[PDB]
């Protein structure tokens, strides 16, 4: 699709059995989600944002579908205000930005 | 609300 | 153009006649620089994003030229770890999101 930015570029996500809004975000080098459980194994990290530094939790490899693709990458686990889909994913899906 | 969401892999 | 997502979307932006380089934000509604003069009456804001809020400048109408294209809009300037183009902005110039 072609997803015009008058709006917040916010879609579903299904990840972990559970679905989400989250937010297309170019800005973002990583995708980062609201405080959840996922399986296996997570390193700590730091990411930083405009008004400073979060602490998330590193999950590797996690299945997730973004408007119907289903791709698998990493996802921080954290207390980022909003769902963010960063360009680890949106990569993968194909997204480009179109003027 | 907060309503810019750049986000850095440092 | 199509600008894919590999690495950083940042594109060359000329304001008040200089030239720097800034990120295309789909993620943020507005558009924020880092400490620098812009001339006429401003107003105090504070925006938020991962991490916390900072304290900006709030400039209007403002002309501003993003990879050639001229608009005239809101720009606010503050301590941003980046310079950032957002949506107020990625509107103008007619940027949408495609996959």
């Amino acid at each position: 699709p072609q997803i015009t930015l008058w709006k917040r570029p916010l879609v579903t996500i299904r990840i972990g059995g559970q679905l989400k809004e989250a937010l297309l975000n170019t800005g973002a080098d990583d995708t980062v989600l609201e405080e959840m459980n996922l399986p296996g194994k997570w390193k700590p990290k730091m990411i930083g944002g405009v008004g400073g530094f979060i602490k998330v939790r590193q999950y590797d490899q996690i299945p997730i579908e973004i408007c119907g693709h289903k791709v698998i990458g990493t996802v921080l686990v954290g207390p980022t205000p909003v769902n963010i889909i960063g360009r680890n994913l949106l990569t993968q899906i194909g997204c480009t930005l179109n003027f | 609300r907060p309503g810019n969401f750049l986000q850095s892999r440092p």
